[PDB]
C-alpha cells in the first residue's frame, strides 16, 4: 500500500488544499521548486505516498486542482508553493457554480468532470500500488459540494476497490456566504454517507469559536480558520507520511475506525491551539477537550466508538502510554464497552513550529449534533420550499431533497442507536 | 538426519525469524556471509545443525527458511540487512498490498493470488531434503497476513505434505503493542481453521514478554526489537534439541508424543528463567534450584495464567549451561513439597529433562546478560485456557453488535464463519474444563 | 523417585524423572 | 478516583462496603461489565479470575481467593484435612468425618462405626451437604441416596445456663492481599432457645442452632437474648461467673490456632503474592465448644453475612485493611501470626 491521489475542489477545497501542501512540503523538506533541502532520512522514506519523483530529483505533489471558475486557482498558482503543482493537473471551467449543488453535480460540473477523470487516470496509471484518494472541499458551496460528490461517485465507479477519504468543511451561519448552505450540505452528506470510507468533519462553527474564544481573535478571517485546518490535516496524515506501525495506510485506518459502514464521520482535534513548552499530561488533557475539537459537538453528549491519538515530537513513550491509559480509565463511561481497546496511539519523532503536538481523531456518536443542526436549518427553509427555484431551474425535483433529508435523519438515528447500546 | 523447514508469515513472523536466525548463526559459529569455519565437511553433511542449514559447494550455510509477507517493507529490511547474504532471493517472498488487519483479506482475497507461488518456493526447499520432518510456522494471530494467509498455508501444507509434522509459534495479541481493534476476530478465525492442521503450537502473549522486558530488563517502553530478542531465546531453547546432538525432542514427532496426548489440546505453556539485564553491573549467578523454582512463577511464563488452578498433562525441562542431573532431581524434590503441581489421573506425574552443556548465547549489545545456566519449561497445563477465555470474551462483546463484520463479509467471507469459529472455541474451552476441573 | 532413560553425549544429557505413576479438506474443497 | 464494579447484588456485607466506598467521594462505581475497574466485588459462582490483571495501568483487586472453595465446601474440607500432612488424619479439633456419594468412604465409615458398637461408645453421627442425626448407620445412608458427609455428632456440647441450651460460635476472618490473617475481635454465639435433649434427635430445633431454624420452629425465640445472638462481652462474663475462666483462655487460643492452621495450609495454593491480580476474602468460621471447653471446627463459609449490629464496624474494617491498603485515600482486628523455632 503506497500512493495517495489528492483532489481539491472549489474555493474552500483549493484554499485549504494549498495550505495542506505548503505545510507538508515544509515538513518533508521540499522547497517551492520541488527540491529536497532537509536534514533527515525520515523525511524521504514515505515521500512517494504524496509526491511523484521527476527529472533532476524534483518532488511533484500527486495533486489535482479542480474548480468551475479560474479565480481561486489563479491565486493558488501565484501563492508561495504555487509553482510546485504539475501544470496539467489544473482543471478549471469559466462558468462558476453560483453556490448551487445542482450546478456542481448535474449541469456545469457534468461538463467538466470527464477532463478531471482524465488527470486522475494519468496519476493513477503511474502508481506502483494506489491506496486511494483524498478530496478537500466544502459542503456549503456548489463546486466542492456538488462537483466534489459527483467526482467521488465517478472515481468509485472506475476504482471500486480503492479507499475514498474526504476533508469536508461543514457550513455555519456564523461563517456563512449564502442562505442555501444547508441545502448544499444535506445533498452532499447523502453522497458522503454512501461513497466515502472516512470523512474528517471540519466544522466552520468550531473553527470560528476556537479563533474567537480560545485564540482571542476578535475578527476571524478564512486565513485564521485555515491555520487550524492545515495543522489538523498535517496531524491526521502523519501516520500515512512517516514510518510507523499504526494506521500507516488508508485501509488500516478505516478498519480500526469504522465499525459500521455509514458511521465514518470523524471529529478531529489538535493540541496545543496556536495562531513555550507543553507536558505530555497537558497535551493529552487538551487533545480530548471539547474546546480543541474541529467539530462543534460535545463529546460528553455521546460515546467514542473508536479513537486514534497521534503524538509528535521528542517525548517519553512511557509517559504517553500512562497518560493515554489515565484518560480512558478516568472517563471509561464515554468509551463503548463493546469495542475493547478502542483507543490506539501513534508517536512520530518529527514535530510540526512546535516542540510537541497531539492530533485526535474520534468516531463519536456526538457527531449526530452536527447533522441535527444542518437538518434543522434545512427543514426551516424546505417546509416553505424557500430558495428551491435555484435548484428546480437546473432540473432537480423536490423529491431528491426529501430523500437527502430522510437519509441524513436516518444517519442521526443510527448514531443514537449505538449511543444507547 | 531429518530436515525442518521454517516458514515466517507477516511482520511478526518475519521479524521474529530475523532474530531467531541471527541467534542460530551465533550458536553454531556461522558468519553473516554463511561461512562456518568449524564445519570440516565442505558442500554437504548430515550433522545436527544441517536440520536447519543446507550447504553450497562454496561452504555457504543457508537457512531452510521461507519468509512471506503481503507487503514488501519488512522483508526488504532482511534483503538489505546484516544477514542479506545468508538467504537466496527466492526464499524472500513479498506482495504489494497487505491484508489491512483483516483475516478475510489475507485468507480469501490476497491468499488466493500468492498461495501457489509460496507452495512453489517451499517445494524447492523440500526437493533438497533427503528426509523432511516438517515445518515450523511463525506468525501473529492479530494481523491479516499472520492470521488469514497462515491458515490457508497450513490447510495447503496438510494436502501437499500429509505425513509431515507442523509446529506453530503464534504471537497472541496484547493491547500495549497491538495495531488493530479486530485482533480478537482474526485470532479466533485463524485458531478455528488451523486447529486440525497443527500438531503443537507455542503461544507467546505479547503482554507477558512486554512485562518481562519492563520488570527484568528495566526497559521503560519495550520495542519489537526488545520483545523479539527475548522470544528468540525461548524459540532457540525449544529448537535446540533439533539442532544439537541429544536424545530428547530430537524430531518434530517427539514434540507431539512428549507434550500432546489429546490432539486438540496442543498448546504447551513455555516458562523461561533467568532473564537478567546486561546493564546490571553486579549480578549474583542463579543455581539450578533457583532457575527451576522460577519455572513455576507466573511472572516468567510466555502466557500469564495460573497453573495451580489447572492440571498438567506433560512437563519438559530444557536446561542450557552448567547443569547435572543430580542438581535437577534435588531441585524437583524440593519444588514438589512446596508447589501445587497436580497432574491429570491418566498421566504419570513426571518431568522429561534435557541438558545441553553450551550456555545460552546472547546477541552482542543486546539487553540480556550472559548467565552460566538457564532453563525453558514446556508444560501442557489446562491453565492456558484462561488465554482462550479472554479472547472469546472480547470476540463476544464486538460480535453481539456485528462491529467491523462488514469488512470481513466485503472480502467474500460468510457471517456464518464467525459463529462456526466461535462454536469451535466454545468446544475447546469445554475440552480444557473436562480435562482440568474436578466434580 | 525413579530416574530413567539416562542418555549421555559430549554436548549434554537427557533423562526422565517419575514422582508417581498414574491412577482434512482436499485440494478440491479448498479451491471451491 | 479509584473505580469498582459490583457483580453480587445479594451480598449484605459488600452492599455496605459499596455504600462506604461511595461516601469517601474517592471511589466511582462502574457498570458491572466495564473492565476498567480497580476493584471487583465478585459473583459467588464462576467468578472469571482468568480475566483479572490484564488491564494495563490498573492495579486490580478482587474480594475472593481463587481455590478458597477447598476450605468452604463440606466435602472438600474433609478431604483437605485427611490428605494435608500439616493437618493430618490425627487432627484433634475436627470431628471424625467421611465423604459419602449416593472417591467414596462408605466401607471405612462402617468399619469405625462398628468400633463404637463393639466398645459401647456413644455412636451418634450427622449427615449434611453444601440434615439428619441418628445412632443407626443404615438410616443415614438411606437418607443420602434419597454428595454428603457423615460427621461424628458432638454428644457432650457446652450448655449455657439458664436454659440448658446448645450454641455455635461464628468468627469473622479477613485475609488481605499480603496473606495477613485478621480475626475480627467481635464474634457471635448463635444460641438454641430450647433445652438440649440427648434422647430425641427426631426434634431438630434444640440440636440445630442456625438463625433461620430457631426463628421459625422454636417457641422461645428471643427469651434469653436479642435475636438468638450472645456477643463476646456477655459470654466472657458468663465464663468468669459460672466456670472461673475467660473467653481468651478457654476458647479463643484454640480458635486462633485453628484459623491459622486452615489458612496456612492452603496458602501456597491460593496466595496472590506474585500474581498479575490480587485477592482478599472474608471467611466465616463456625465452631462448637464441648463441656471440657475443647473447640471443634464445624465449617468454613466463603460468603458469610454478619450480625446486624456488627455490619458498620466490620465493613469499615474491610475498607481500612483490605482495600485502602492497596488504594490509599488522600484496630478492630487481631493479626494471627506465630514464628516459633524448632
Ligand atoms: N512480538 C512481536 N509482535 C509483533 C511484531 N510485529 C507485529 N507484532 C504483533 O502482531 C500483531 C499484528 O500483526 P502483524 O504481523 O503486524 O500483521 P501482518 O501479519 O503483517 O498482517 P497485515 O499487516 O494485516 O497484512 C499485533 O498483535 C502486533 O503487536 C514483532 O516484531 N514482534
Ligand atoms: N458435628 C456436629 N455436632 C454437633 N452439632 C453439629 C455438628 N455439625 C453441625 N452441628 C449443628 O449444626 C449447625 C451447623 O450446621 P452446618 O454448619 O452444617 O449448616 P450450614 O452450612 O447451613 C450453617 P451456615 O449458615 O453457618 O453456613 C451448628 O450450629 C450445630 O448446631
Ligand atoms: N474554512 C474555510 N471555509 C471556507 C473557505 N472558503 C469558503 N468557505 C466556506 O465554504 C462554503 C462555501 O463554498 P465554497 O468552497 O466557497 O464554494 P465552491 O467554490 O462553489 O465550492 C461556505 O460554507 C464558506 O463558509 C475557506 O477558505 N476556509
Ligand atoms: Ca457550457
Ligand atoms: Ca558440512
Ligand atoms: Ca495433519
Ligand atoms: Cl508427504
Ligand atoms: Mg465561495
Ligand atoms: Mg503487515
Ligand atoms: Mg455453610
Amino acid at each position: 500500500m503506497r500512493e495517495i491521489v489528492h483532489i481539491q475542489a472549489g474555493q474552500c477545497g483549493n484554499q485549504i488544499g494549498a495550505k495542506f501542501w505548503e505545510v507538508i512540503s515544509d515538513e518533508h523538506g521540499i522547497d517551492p521548486t520541488g527540491s529536497y533541502h532537509g536534514d533527515s532520512d525520515l523525511q524521504l522514506e514515505r515521500i512517494n505516498v504524496y509526491y511523484n519523483e521527476a527529472a533532476g530529483n524534483k518532488y511533484v505533489p500527486r495533486a489535482i486542482l479542480v474548480d468551475l471558475e479560474p479565480g481561486t486557482m489563479d491565486s493558488v498558482r501565484s501563492g508561495p508553493f504555487g509553482q510546485i503543482f504539475r501544470p496539467d493537473n489544473f482543471v478549471f471551467g469559466q462558468s462558476g457554480a453560483g453556490n448551487n449543488w445542482a450546478k456542481g453535480h448535474y449541469t456545469e460540473g457534468a461538463e467538466l468532470v470527464d477532463s478531471v477523470l482524465d488527470v486522475v487516470r494519468k496519476e493513477s496509471e503511474s502508481c506502483d500500488c494506489l491506496q486511494g484518494f483524498q478530496l478537500t472541499h466544502s459542503l456549503g458551496g456548489g463546486t466542492g459540494s456538488g462537483m466534489g460528490t459527483l467526482l467521488i461517485s465517478k472515481i468509485r465507479e472506475e476504482y471500486p476497490d480503492r479507499i475514498m477519504n474526504t476533508f469536508s468543511v461543514v457550513p455555519s451561519p456564523k461563517v456563512s456566504d449564502t442562505v442555501v448552505e444547508p441545502y448544499n450540505a444535506t445533498l452532499s452528506v447523502h453522497q458522503l454517507v454512501e461513497n466515502t470510507d472516512e470523512t474528517y468533519c471540519i466544522d466552520n462553527e468550531a473553527l470560528y469559536d476556537i479563533c474567537f474564544r480560545t485564540l482571542k481573535l476578535t475578527t476571524p478571517t478564512y486565513g485564521d480558520l485555515n491555520h487550524l485546518v492545515s495543522a489538523t490535516m498535517s496531524g491526521v496524515t502523519t501516520c500515512l507520511r512517516f514510518p510507523g506501525q499504526l494506521n500507516a495506510d488508508l485501509r488500516k485506518l478505516a478498519v480500526n475506525m469504522v465499525p459500521f459502514p455509514r458511521l465514518h464521520f470523524f471529529m478531529p482535534g489538535f493540541a496545543p491551539l496556536t495562531s513555550r513548552a507543553l507536558t505530555v499530561p497537558e497535551l493529552t488533557q487538551q487533545m480530548f477537550d471539547a474546546k480543541n475539537m474541529m467539530a462543534a459537538c460535545d463529546p460528553r453528549h455521546g460515546r467514542y466508538l473508536t479513537v486514534a491519538a497521534v503524538f509528535r515530537g521528542r517525548m517519553s513513550m512511557k509517559e504517553v502510554d500512562e497518560q493515554m491509559l489515565n484518560v480512558q480509565n478516568k472517563n471509561s463511561s464515554y468509551f463503548v464497552e463493546w469495542i475493547p481497546n478502542n483507543v490506539k496511539t501513534a508517536v512520530c519523532d518529527i514535530p510540526p513550529g512546535l516542540k510537541m503536538s497531539a492530533t485526535f481523531i474520534g468516531n463519536s456518536t456526538a457527531i449526530q449534533e452536527l447533522f441535527k443542526r444542518i437538518s434543522e436549518q434545512f427543514t426551516a427553509m424546505f417546509r416553505r420550499k424557500a430558495f428551491l427555484h435555484w435548484y428546480t431551474g437546473e432540473g432537480m425535483d423536490e423529491m431528491e431533497f426529501t430523500e437527502a433529508e430522510s437519509n441524513m435523519n436516518d444517519l442521526v438515528s443510527e448514531y443514537q442507536q449505538y449511543q444507547d447500546a | 538426519m531429518r530436515e525442518c523447514i521454517s516458514i515466517h508469515v507477516g511482520q511478526a513472523g518475519v521479524q521474529i525469524g530475523n532474530a531467531c536466525w541471527e541467534l542460530y548463526c551465533l550458536e553454531h559459529g556461522i558468519q553473516p556471509d554463511g561461512q562456518m569455519p568449524s564445519d570440516k565437511t565442505i558442500g554437504g553433511g548430515d550433522d545436527s545443525f544441517n536440520t536447519f542449514f543446507s550447504e553450497t559447494g562454496a561452504g555457504k550455510h543457508v537457512p531452510r527458511a521461507v519468509f512471506v509477507d503481503l507487503e514488501p517493507t519488512v522483508i526488504d529490511e532482511v534483503r538489505t540487512g546484516t544477514y542479506r547474504q545468508l538467504f537466496h532471493p527466492e526464499q524472500l517472498i513479498t506482495g504489494k498490498e497487505d491484508a489491512a488487519n483483516n483475516y478475510a483479506r489475507g485468507h480469501y482475497t490476497i491468499g488466493k493470488e500468492i498461495i501457489d507461488l509460496v507452495l512453489d518456493r517451499i517445494r524447492k526447499l523440500a526437493d533438497q531434503c533427503t528426509g523432511l520432518q516438517g515445518f515450523l510456522v511463525f506468525h501473529s494471530f492479530g494481523g491479516g497476513t499472520g492470521s488469514g494467509f497462515t491458515s490457508l498455508l497450513m490447510e495447503r501444507l496438510s494436502v501437499d505434505y500429509g505425513k509431515k509434522s507442523k509446529l506453530e509459534f503464534s504471537i497472541y495479541p496484547a493491547p500495549q503493542v497491538s495495531t488493530a481493534v479486530v485482533e480478537p476476530y482474526n485470532s479466533i478465525l485463524t485458531t478455528h481453521t488451523t486447529l486440525e492442521h497443527s500438531d503443537c503450537a507455542f503461544m507467546v502473549d505479547n503482554e507477558a514478554i512486554y512485562d518481562i522486558c519492563r520488570r527484568n530488563l528495566d526497559i521503560e517502553r519495550p520495542t519489537y526489537t526488545n520483545l523479539n530478542r527475548l522470544i528468540s531465546q525461548i524459540v532457540s531453547s525449544i529448537t535446540a534439541s533439533l539442532r544439537f546432538d541429544g536424545a530428547l525432542n530430537v524430531d518434530l514427532t517427539e514434540f507431539q508424543t512428549n507434550l500432546v496426548p489429546y490432539p486438540r489440546i496442543h498448546f504447551p505453556l513455555a516458562t523461561y528463567a533467568p532473564v537478567i539485564s546486561a546493564e546490571k553491573a553486579y549480578h549474583e549467578q542463579l543455581s539450578v534450584a533457583e532457575i527451576t523454582n522460577a519455572c513455576f512463577e507466573p511472572a516468567n511464563q510466555m502466557v500469564k495464567c495460573d497453573p495451580r488452578h489447572g492440571k498438567y498433562m506433560a512437563c519438559c525441562l530444557l536446561y542450557r549451561g552448567d547443569v547435572v542431573p543430580k542438581d535437577v532431581n534435588a531441585a524437583i524434590a524440593t519444588i514438589k513439597t512446596k508447589r501445587s503441581i497436580q497432574f491429570v489421573d491418566w498421566c504419570p506425574t513426571g518431568f522429561k529433562v534435557g541438558i545441553n552443556y553450551q550456555p545460552p548465547t546472547v546477541v552482542p549489545g543486546g539487553d540480556l546478560a550472559k548467565v552460566q545456566r538457564a532453563v525453558c519449561m514446556l508444560s501442557n497445563t489446562t491453565a492456558i485456557a484462561e488465554a482462550w477465555a479472554r479472547l472469546d470474551h472480547k470476540f463476544d462483546l464486538m460480535y453481539a453488535k456485528r462491529a467491523f463484520v462488514h469488512w470481513y463479509v466485503g472480502e467474500g467471507m460468510e457471517e456464518g464463519e464467525f459463529s462456526e469459529a466461535r462454536e469451535d472455541m466454545a468446544a475447546l474451552e469445554k475440552d480444557y474444563e473436562e480435562v482440568g476441573v474436578d466434580s | 523417585m525413579e530416574v530413567i532413560e539416562l542418555n549421555k553425549c559430549t554436548s549434554g544429557q537427557s533423562f526422565e524423572v517419575i514422582l508417581k505413576p498414574p491412577s482434512d479438506p482436499s485440494l478440491e474443497e479448498i479451491q471451491k | 478516583m479509584y473505580t469498582f464494579v459490583v457483580r453480587d447484588e445479594n451480598s449484605s456485607v459488600y452492599a455496605e462496603v459499596s455504600r462506604l466506598l461511595l461516601a469517601t467521594g474517592q471511589w466511582k462505581r462502574l457498570r458491572k461489565d466495564n473492565p476498567r475497574f480497580n476493584l471487583m466485588l465478585g459473583e459467588r459462582n464462576r467468578l472469571p479470575f482468568g480475566r483479572l490483571g490484564h488491564e494495563p495501568g490498573l492495579v486490580q483487586l478482587v474480594n475472593y481467593y481463587r481455590g478458597a472453595d477447598k476450605l468452604c465446601r463440606k466435602a472438600s474440607l474433609v478431604k483437605l484435612i485427611k490428605t494435608s500432612p500439616e493437618l493430618s488424619e490425627s487432627c484433634t479439633w475436627f470431628p471424625e468425618s467421611y465423604v459419602i456419594y449416593p472417591t467414596d468412604e462408605r466401607e471405612v465409615f462402617l468399619a469405625a462405626y462398628n468400633r463404637r458398637r463393639e466398645g459401647r461408645e456413644g455412636n451418634v453421627w450427622i449427615a449434611k451437604s453444601s440434615i439428619l442425626i441418628s445412632s443407626e448407620a443404615s438410616e443415614l445412608l438411606d437418607f443420602i441416596d434419597e454428595v454428603h458427609v457423615i460427621q461424628k455428632y458432638l454428644e457432650k456440647p457446652l450448655l449455657l445456663e439458664p436454659g440448658h441450651r446448645k450454641f455455635d460460635i461464628r468468627s469473622w476472618v479477613l485475609v488481605d492481599h499480603l496473606y495477613n490473617i485478621y480475626l475480627y475481635r467481635e464474634g457471635v454465639l448463635r444460641t438454641s432457645s430450647e433445652p438440649y435433649n440427648s434422647a430425641n434427635f427426631q426434634d431438630k430445633t434444640c440440636h440445630l442452632t442456625n438463625h433461620c431454624i430457631q426463628k421459625e420452629y422454636s417457641k422461645n425465640y428471643g427469651r434469653y437474648e436479642e435475636g438468638n445472638e450472645m456477643f463476646f462481652e456477655e459470654f466472657n462474663q458468663y465464663l468468669m461467673d459460672a466456670l472461673n475462666t475467660t473467653l481468651e483462655n478457654s476458647i479463643l487460643l484454640q480458635i486462633k490456632h485453628i484459623i491459622r492452621s486452615c489458612l496456612m495450609c492452603i496458602e501456597p495454593a491460593i496466595s496472590t503474592k506474585h500474581l498479575h491480580y490480587q485477592s482478599f476474602q472474608l471467611f466465616g468460621f463456625d465452631f462448637m465448644v464441648d463441656e471440657e471447653l475443647k473447640v471443634w471446627l464445624i465449617e468454613v463459609n466463603g460468603a458469610p453475612a454478619c450480625a446486624q449490629k456488627l455490619y458498620a464496624e466490620l465493613c469499615q474494617g474491610i475498607v481500612d485493611v483490605a482495600i485502602s491498603s492497596v488504594f490509599p485515600l488522600a484496630s478492630i482486628f487481631i493479626k494471627l501470626h506465630h514464628h516459633h523455632h524448632h
